[PDB]
């Protein structure tokens, strides 16, 4: 089935960051983003963006895909319920 | 990359259920994650992280992949097609 | 080979609207997004979002997921030479 | 899904350099917002939107599928292993 607890990638990035020894701060500087944008990112708090992506996978790796990827997945779980397409006709 | 099996009943557990009874305390979100990435990854290049240090299995366990978790620890999974099977945690 | 051109997902429903015989007004009144949001959208000038995306597919079929892809591939695509990675260490050990 | 071969030389040439020639005006467009869809879906149930009129083929073309361009014109494609083959522009009467 489907995976219980999806995460934000900001916060998984988080804990790859501490288990790497690379503060919020150091990763800003590399990825060329301010640290507030960076440290509200970890937090899950901002999304994910594509601009993003393509900064993060230059410096963690993968494609900048799949970090938008993980982006979208937990988007729709945390939508799940949310939206009422009660409603809404499908065309035929 | 569609989970279709496990080997270990404490991953299935934690990835099924949320359940946390059948794996290390402390490795939780650490093992979430990665089976977070098996899950999402549609090639296998891009579970080619630095930190997940993947690499084949010889094999014996032929096509089968195993990536870091913390130590010692490893996640492995035999991979056919665009499927992962027989996910395991050991070592 | 990748596909020379991608296409904004909001210009793609503009012409499956247009081949279907439905207005942006109605269009939008249906999925019920404000017509103001629908008319950038057919643009092309705003994102499809997640929710935009559920909404979407409640309507046109396929998944959210599918639609939500496309507006990423076009992103990225668009973002493709207007950012610096020059740039950015990948971390090794 | 990994679209790996065309039928059609005119449908290689839009979706590869973006090039108009070889394919009918009216559809340009059209055609390359099909291939756009398939070359995003991940699954076939994707493209099951109903102005596609998704539908697989049988016959001597078992395994392949047809979406509808417009009134009497498909898209048709062999479908293996997750990869497309033999993309294809063609009537149907």
């Amino acid at each position: 089935m489907r995976q219980f607890k999806v995460s934000h990638p900001g916060e998984m990035i988080a804990r790859d960051l501490e288990d790497m020894g690379v503060s919020g701060r150091r990763f800003a500087h590399n990825i060329g983003v301010t640290p507030a944008t960076v440290s509200r990112l970890l937090a899950g708090k901002t999304a994910l963006t594509p601009s993003l992506s393509i900064r993060i996978a230059a410096a963690l790796g993968s494609t900048p895909e799949f970090w938008l990827r993980l982006q979208s997945n937990y988007d729709l779980r945390q939508l799940e319920n949310q939206i009422d397409t009660s409603g809404i006709v499908l065309y035929g | 990359m569609m989970i279709k099996s496990f080997k270990h009943k404490g991953l299935k557990l934690l990835f099924e259920k949320g359940v946390t009874s059948g794996v290390p305390a402390q490795d939780v979100d650490r093992i979430n994650d990665r089976l977070q990435a098996i899950d999402t990854a549609t090639e296998i290049g891009e579970l080619n992280r630095q930190i997940y240090k993947l690499h084949p299995l010889k094999g014996d366990r032929e096509g089968y992949w195993s990536i870091t978790v913390r130590a010692n620890w490893r996640i492995t999974f035999q991979f056919i097609n665009g499927d992962a099977y027989i996910l395991n945690y050991e070592d």
